[PDB]
Order: structure tokens, then C-alpha cells, then sequence
């Protein structure tokens, strides 16, 4: 993210790890639905587990790589308008035994896969002195 | 585990059921339709006497499968069916996930036959009533004739049985005739020292091989 | 035989005038600031306008005039900002040192300054015509494609305030180059009615 | 002319149009979409100036392909229209079926952009107010720079215009931007001694090769 | 895990991390120095924001290596760093053990540059007031883009990373210059159900290819 | 395929303004004097500190704005005063003079002074930063690499005294050269304190 606001058109394909980092013994399932662009993000898990899925289990699996489709980036504004969504809906709830903490925890990652490109160099919008001559 | 746009990342991927040793084939109109849809999550509970889905009942009135049912006129699929039972090592119980050709139900006590309500559920299905005659007159011990598999939570947590194309004619009309119910009935009940123990299990329904007739 | 003189690379590639503008110098915040387009002049605009979609590297060529209200030798500076940057909004901004937009800086008494802008658009052409709305919802405007956007010449004057105050024009000079062309359409016979759409009065 | 579930049996198929020499290839997801969409029939008559439909903004509520374009987000496809008039040997007059690339309209005495509900017609399409300037400015006696057919009704009763991909851009938005114009101008008008001679004009579109993304 | 008179004999050897792909080689005087330095564990808890070490001072005063750097005046070595955090199947949390070079700290609303006491920390190391911008004005988010280990106590209770040379020089001062900073920052806080839950963590610092000069 | 953009040597050698001042001129003691570091502009103090070794060539281009209080025809001198030679304090310093300063004479009328400073530091690269302390005792300077600083760029008018007044303003460009870079780093997130430490506020 910090990268691609030195340029101004980006293409290519992401991925995002999502890792589960609760107890050994915390199951449950987990459904990480992917909204193409223009589509609209879903309000609900049966609307989710109609689209582009992945159902996962983090019982004992705590790791899930979605890979996000090549999107082409600034070819889809009119000002960045939408790219999509991923959205995480409960498939079950969290089962985790009693001497486990009930409140459990994902971090999720993003990372541009090898055709990902940046085009037309900028400066960030980011950073926008106390103390030689 | 991994049919269209949906997939389903878990673990313990043991050993399937090929019902009566038969795989899916085409016959000799047919990705859209080839994906897991997984239902809605039942809670296993102490006093749970069993789920029951009727195929392609269940799957009648959701995504591809359910436009194509709704649109054409003649169906002709198998299914797999992946039943997933998430727990601690805490939880205690077996169920048997049983897949019965041509479950005629039967009403309790009376000479009405089920309506069409009690029978067409949909994606909820339904709830055994008296689970031990499998709500048919029958029998739950002999139920181990269809195709079954077990889900004992001391030993696994999960059940595919994949299903043929199981009629007397060659295609079929989903909006009237079920041909396969997936049963899950727990036969040795749910137990950790908690009494709300609440665990839950999750069915997984990918229609294989679908064709259709009568746009 | 006689073919080479109607080619389109000689057709369209004159350095034309697409933009004079005067402004003054005290304490557009006297700086000059052009959006890059080509409807500016409609002696250009309908010769680029017989075609449906062009790919050109332009090469702007900056002439700059002054006049006193005994000339000084003055500094400008010629910024080209592209679409994703920010222009200027007074003379003395901080966007007037940009490290990634591409500045010129040149004297009056030089010749003038001549930079070549790429082909800047997202799509593998500029379509001079655009049958579809900016905006994703109704609210956009007609004729209008933002892939199409060149970007936009800011210059000023880089000397700080002086006791003098004088005029400078600026005339800003277009050749297009390396020109490919598609799809020709007739020519124009009504006037102009504005340079955002082809409206036509009769 | 037998594309999908749609035919048009016609009977005098005359030479068609490839425009600008270019057939239409896939770009190197893709029976459903490549049928012919009858458009309704117009009624040509004295007083005619015109009809025009802009593509797919005529096809985006239409079948596969009007599903296709809300589901989806970037298209890619040609066109194959056919134009039929059928009328009697005592008719007369002759029609420019001429498709335009990125026609962008201009409203007439005013400096106010046509806003969208005067570009965005659909299946209906809309009607020339002015046909001699093509209602952009420029000029109908230039416009066989365009791929064009003519009707003679002397000579022929239809015309078929193949187009391609016309774009600058790889894919494309369809309820954004519209690519192809399909105009049909009266130049000589209509003649029977009878006033009201009401020729009938019927307008069929194929998208050839459609491809989509972003479901 | 091996080295010298030392020896680590845990169980979960996983994967190691070396350093932006470097092994430490010799540059091209040389057992003593290269040994485990086991220092004293840290407790875990469920407010700790993270510990770090800076490399070598956390080594400057600990045996075979902390003499030779006060009695030399130029080193050059690479590290090799086992950080373990046992536990059991009930805790959870993630840990992020980095490894940063460079790793120049900032001090908190103020402009006064830390002081000499607010770096060289020892053998203790330190505590992150701000893990969030690793007490640098930076980000813990982007913080993989450094040599790092994640420590999930669900997945791994290990991390090992080997550090290579990094300096722009060929030696350096090692009671001036620190190279390496060895961060352990708590992602996800640790969780059981007993609130004073304090997992320990324990960090051992191999000094690999230790080379002096000017004794 | 589109890598050749996101070059280290394309995303950094952009000669951007990392030195602006005025002085003034009559009877720094009214002569430019600055420490050729890059912290001074936070656009390219971030773009920097995107990495922990840099290694490259400074490419200083020098601008010089005159502006009376008809402007006239002025020589400036322009020297860098290397980390082991001395600077001049006053504008008729001997240190002007100096044989072995790289000094550069240069006009108001001419296009800008441009040299090349090499790669300065006495390790393989510089250390944009330093876990460590300049000096030998404990009331050294944090983040502050004896190894790393380059010199300084001392800027006079060479000119005797003139019975006009006025002010000379002196835009320094450097475009950094053969960029070779190690360890990438994260950006910052938070706004600077100091240009001589890494301190933030939140």
C-alpha cells in the first residue's frame, strides 16, 4: 500500500494470508468470500458462500491464502472508486475448550504476487523542521 | 475439496464413500453447478434426535444449482456430500451420516400421509421426530445398509460420501422428486461436563456432474 | 508518386498553437496553469477530430514574452503534472519542487523550451471521441473519458518579488509526434458551441 | 444467420459488412450470448429522419446478454447486426445503415451536455432530430467513411454490418460506454402512392464473441 | 543447536531464518565466542507490549565474547539467534520475532535524541513503549519486510534466525555500534482463562564467525 | 513486462530541490553555506529512508535567482568543501582560494552549474541509519555516523561590493547517481520531529 502511492497506476495480482491465532484446541469455521469489482460486498453468509469462497476450518489449519485476481487497478475510476471485497463471515461459532481463552484472534497479510506493476512515478500523500546552514 | 468457486480448506481429509461403489459420470446441457454449497450450520446439542436433508431439495432454490432447477424441467446429478463436525477433544459422540436412497417418509400415528410441507424443507431440512425407526417404520440399526459413514469424535470429525445418480429413470424432476436424503443421526449422544455443550456441524453439498433438460 | 505528403504523421504533426495566456507579476495566482487538451483551437481541433482514436507523444514547445508596464532576464519554471499528481495553486506552493514531476527551468533569453510528454493514457489510445460517462453512476458527464487525460503545464516565474511589474505571455506550442491514427470520421460542418461536447446550433 | 436458439430465415442473403475489414476473434469467460436479439420493428414512413441504437446499451437488459452485463463488469464483443426491410416492388427510397464508432452525440442549440436518459435509450434506441448532421456536428452525406450498407428497396431489403472490437482499451465497460452506433437514415424517403406507407424495418443483434470479467 | 560448551537440546528444531539469504562466512582473529548465550527469560503476559536486544551490546559483558570486545577494539560477526517460548496447548498469541538492522530508535514527543542509558541496554534489553511504530515513527505492519519469525503458539513455540555481517564497514566497534536489534513484539496478546497468565520466553544469542582485532 | 519503473536507480535519481536559501548582498555572513545531507525535504527524507545502506553519486545542480531591492551580470563561486577541509566562515576568506576545494565559477546568465560529488564515505556505503553513537565516550550523538557526511556546498558571490542591493536566491538540485541499495525498510508513518533523529509524536 505504501509502495504504490509513489505511482499512479498499479496492476496486478495480490494475496492475502489470513492466520488464526487462537489455542490449539480453538475449532471452528471460518468463510472468506471474494467480491469482484462492482459487485456489491454481501450482507449475509448465504449471500457470501454464493460468490467466490473458501470455507475454511482453522480446527487445525491456521493458516488460508486467498489469491486476489489480476484487477488492473487505476483502470477503474472515475479518485479511486472500488477494486472489490474479502469479507469473513462465521460459518460455525468458536469452539474452544474451558481452560482456552474464549476470545480468539486472526491477522491477516498482503503481499503483490510476481506480475504485479507500477507505472508513473508520483509523490506519496503520506508525509506531508526542528534543527546546516 | 476444491469445486468451482468455492473450496473448502480443512484438515483431516479421510477417507470418502463411493455409494455402492458408483462414481458420478455424465450419461452418454452440462463449473457453474459443480461447487460446494455449504448449508447453514446445525447446532449438536445433548437432547439432538438428528438432521435429515432431501437431495436436490435442499439445493433447489440456491445459486446455479437452484436457477437451473427452476429454469429447466429434467435434472440429472450425483452429489458429493462432505459433513463436517467441529470439537475439542472434551467432546464425546457418534453419528451416523447416512445416505438413503428413496426415504419415503411416514407420518407417527395416524393414516394421512406426510404434505408437502412436512416433506419439501428446503435448505433447513428437517428434524427426526423418532430417529431410532429413521421416521419410516424401519429400523436405525439396520440403517447401516445405505450408504454411511461414521463420525466418532473420539476418532475423526468428518464424512464425505459421494453419491451416484441414483434413479429408476434416466432424468428426473428435482421440484417433485427427492432421490437422496442425507441423514446425520446421533447415535451415542453429545457429552463434555458443561450440559450446554453446543457443537457444531456443518453439511457441504456439491451437486456433481449435473445435467439438465427443457430450458 | 505523391502519397507521402497526405501521410497522417505529416497531416497532424505541426507545432500549432494550443495555448497563449498572459499574466501579470505583483504580490490562476499569476502563474500560468493549462489543462493539456487539443480543443483549445478549433483550426486543430477538427483535424484531430477526423479520426476516432490517436496515439501521439506531444512536444511542447514554451515560448515565453515579456513586457514591462529594458527588459529583465528572468528564470521560469515549466512544470508538466501528470494525471495522479497536484498542480500548483499559487506561485509559491510547495508542488512547484516536486521530485517525481518533470520541470523545466529556462531564461528568457534562451531558445525556447521544448520537452516531448509520452503517451500518457492508460488505454493503447486517446479517444478524441467518447460514446460513455465518466461518473459510475448518472451524475457523469457525457463525452469525457478519464483514461484520456494528459495532465496539466503549470509555469511561473521562479524569481522572488521584484520592483518592476511586467506581462508575460506565454505561448505554448504542440507538435504531436509518432502519430497512429484510426477509424476516420467526417469532418465537421457546424461550429463549435463549447469545448466539453459537440453541440451544434445549425 | 443461425446463431444459438435464435435463426432468422430469411431469404435474400446479400453481401454482408466485415467493418473496417476486421472480423471478430476472442481476445487470445466466454452458445449462451451469441444468438440474434430481434430488436422491435420501426415503422418507416414519409416523414422519417432516422433510428439509432447504441451497442450493447441496446442489448444490456436483454436475455444472457442484458444478465451477463449487470452481473458482470468488463465485456469484450463483437457485433453481428442484420437489418431487414421488407416491403412490396411498388416501395421506394433508400436507407444508410451506417455503424458509427464512439458516436458521440451533441444537442442541438444549447451549450448543455445530453445527459443520460438522451444516450442511454436501450432496446427502443432513439430517433434523429437532426439526420443531416448525423446529430453531432459533422455531416450525413460523409458518413460512408463508416462501415455502411445501403437498402435500396429497388435493389435490396437488408443489410448485415459484422463488427468487431472497437476499443482502445482491451475490456470495457458496458453500462458505461457504448462502442458501435447502428444508425439507419432515411436518404431518399419513403414512396407509395397511398400517404401513408408504413414500411416495416426489423433490426437483429448477435454479440459475436463476447468475453466477461468480474462476476 | 549445538555450539561450543553450550547446548540447547529442545524438541521442535523448525525452520530457520537466515538473513536476507546470507550464511555468516569469515572475512577472507578467529570456539570460545562461538557458544549459546542463554539470557534471562522474559515473562509474557497479557499487557507486555515486546522486548528488544541490540546486537552486541546485549552480549558485551557476557563471558568469552564480552571480554574480547573489551579488551579488543574491532569485531565482525554474525549472530545466531533461538528464541523459544514455551507453553501449553491452552495459551494462544503470536509473536513477532524481527530481526532489524540498523534498528535506530526515536523518543516520544520530544525532539531530544535518546540518550546513551535509553539504548545501551545490556543483557536486560529493553521494552517497546510503542510497539505499534517500533519506536521509530515506522510500523509494526511492515515490519516482515525485515528478517523475521512468527512464534503462533498454536503452530511453533521456536524461532531461529541467522543473522549474517551487516555493515557498510568491514569491522566496526561493538561498545559504539549496535548492527542487529532483536525484537519479540506480541501481536496477538496472550490469552487463558485465568487472567495472570505469564508464559516465558527465552532468548539464546550464539555469536557465529566471531572475528578481533587490536587486543 | 513493466520492472524497469520500479528500478532503485528510476525510483531514486530524481534531482529534486534539497537545498533553498536567499542571502542577502552588501557591506553566513551573506554567502551560502549548506551541509550536504538529505534530511532537509521530508519527500525525499522518507524515499530514503525506505532502505538502510545507500550507496550513490550526488549530482548537485546549482540555481541561481538574482532580484534587485535590470538586473545585473554576476560571477558566483560554488565550492564543496570536503569532511577534512575547512569552510569558510566569512565571504573574503582565504578558504576561497583553496587549490584543493572543488570550486566551480559560474554566471547568473548561464545555464546552472552542475558537478558531480563521488561517493564521499569511508565505508562501501552510507548509513541512512545508525544504531550507534559518534563518539568514543558517552556523550556522543545518537544516529549520527562520523563515516557518512559528505561535505559541505559553500556558494559566494565572487564580485566585489556593488552600489546596488540585492538578493540572491540559490536553489540546489541533486539527483543521486548509480544507486545501489540495501535492506529495505518500512515507511514512516508518523510525521518528523527533527531532522537530526528519528522522534515522533503520534
Amino acid at each position: 500500500g505504501n509502495i504504490s502511492r509513489y505511482y499512479t497506476h498499479w496492476s496486478g495480482s495480490l494475496e492475502m494470508t489470513f492466520m488464526f491465532c487462537g489455542s490449539f484446541m480453538a475449532a471452528g469455521k471460518l468463510i472468506l468470500c471474494y467480491t469482484p469489482p462492482g459487485g456489491s460486498c454481501p450482507t449475509t453468509r448465504e449471500t457470501a458462500m454464493l460468490g467466490t469462497h473458501i470455507v475454511w476450518d482453522f480446527g487445525l489449519q491456521s493458516s488460508v491464502t486467498l489469491i486476489i485476481p489480476w484487477i488492473s487497478g487505476s483502470h477503474y475510476r472515475m479518485t479511486n472508486a472500488n477494486v472489490g471485497y474479502v469479507t469473513c463471515f462465521m460459518q460455525t461459532n468458536l469452539i474452544v475448550p474451558s481452560e482456552s481463552s474464549d476470545t480468539c484472534s486472526l491477522i491477516g497479510f498482503i503481499a503483490a504476487k510476481d506480475d504485479f506493476s507500477l507505472r508513473l512515478m508520483r509523490d506519496s500523500p503520506d508525509i506531508g523542521l526542528h534543527a546546516a546552514y | 475439496l476444491k469445486l468451482g468457486n468455492s473450496a473448502i480448506v480443512t484438515q483431516e481429509a479421510a477417507n470418502y464413500c463411493c455409494a455402492y461403489g458408483e462414481w458420478p459420470n455424465y450419461l452418454p446441457t452440462q463449473t457453474a453447478t459443480d461447487r460446494f454449497y455449504t448449508l447453514k450450520s446445525v447446532k449438536w446439542e445433548t437432547g439432538s434426535t438428528g438432521w435429515w436433508w432431501k437431495l436436490p431439495d435442499a439445493l433447489n432454490n440456491i445459486g446455479m444449482f437452484g436457477q437451473n432447477v427452476q429454469h429447466h424441467y429434467l435434472y440429472r446429478s450425483g452429489f458429493l456430500i462432505h459433513v463436517q463436525c467441529n470439537a475439542t477433544k472434551f467432546h464425546q459422540g457418534a453419528l451416523l451420516v447416512v445416505a438413503i436412497p428413496e426415504h419415503q417418509r411416514g407420518a407417527h400415528n395416524t393414516n394421512t400421509s406426510p404434505g408437502f410441507d412436512d416433506i419439501m424443507k428446503g435448505e433447513e431440512g428437517g428434524t427426526f421426530n423418532h430417529p431410532y425407526v429413521l421416521d419410516d417404520g424401519t429400523s436405525l440399526a439396520c440403517a447401516t445398509i445405505f450408504p454411511h459413514q461414521w463420525i466418532n469424535l473420539r476418532t475423526n470429525n468428518s464424512a464425505t460420501i459421494v453419491l451416484p445418480w441414483m434413479n429408476a429413470a434416466p432424468m428426473d424432476f428435482p421440484l417433485r422428486h427427492n432421490q437422496w436424503t442425507l441423514a446425520i443421526i446421533p447415535v451415542v449422544p453429545l457429552g463434555t461436563r458443561t450440559t450446554s455443550s453446543m457443537v457444531p456441524i456443518t453439511v457441504s453439498i456439491a451437486p456433481m456432474c449435473c445435467e439438465f433438460n427443457g430450458l | 508518386h505523391g502519397v507521402s505528403e497526405t501521410l497522417v504523421e505529416n497531416f497532424l504533426s505541426r507545432a500549432a498553437l494550443v495555448s497563449k495566456r498572459s499574466f501579470e507579476y505583483k504580490d490562476d495566482k499569476n502563474f500560468f496553469k493549462w489543462t493539456i487538451n487539443t480543443r483549445s483551437f478549433v483550426q486543430l481541433r477538427r483535424k484531430l477530430e477526423l479520426f476516432t482514436y490517436l496515439r501521439f507523444d506531444a512536444e511542447i514547445t514554451i515560448l515565453t514574452t515579456v513586457a514591462v508596464n529594458g527588459l529583465p532576464d528572468l528564470t521560469l519554471q515549466a512544470m508538466f503534472v501528470p494525471t495522479g499528481a497536484l498542480t500548483p495553486e499559487k506561485q509559491d506552493s510547495f508542488h512547484w519542487q516536486s521530485g517525481s514531476n518533470a520541470s523545466v527551468f529556462f531564461k528568457i533569453s534562451d531558445p525556447p523550451a521544448r520537452i516531448t510528454i509520452p503517451f500518457m493514457c492508460i488505454n493503447s489510445a486517446y479517444s478524441v471521441f467518447y460514446d460513455g460517462f465518466a461518473g459510475f453512476e448518472k451524475n457523469g458527464l457525457y463525452g469525457i473519458n478519464p483514461a484520456d487525460t494528459i495532465g496539466n503545464l503549470c509555469v511561473r516565474i521562479v524569481n522572488e518579488h521584484q520592483p518592476v511589474g511586467f506581462t508575460v505571455t506565454v505561448r505554448v506550442y504542440m507538435k504531436p509526434k509518432h502519430i497512429k491514427a484510426w477509424a476516420p470520421r467526417p469532418p465537421r460542418t457546424l461550429p463549435y458551441m463549447s469545448i466539453a461536447n459537440a453541440n451544434y446550433k445549425g
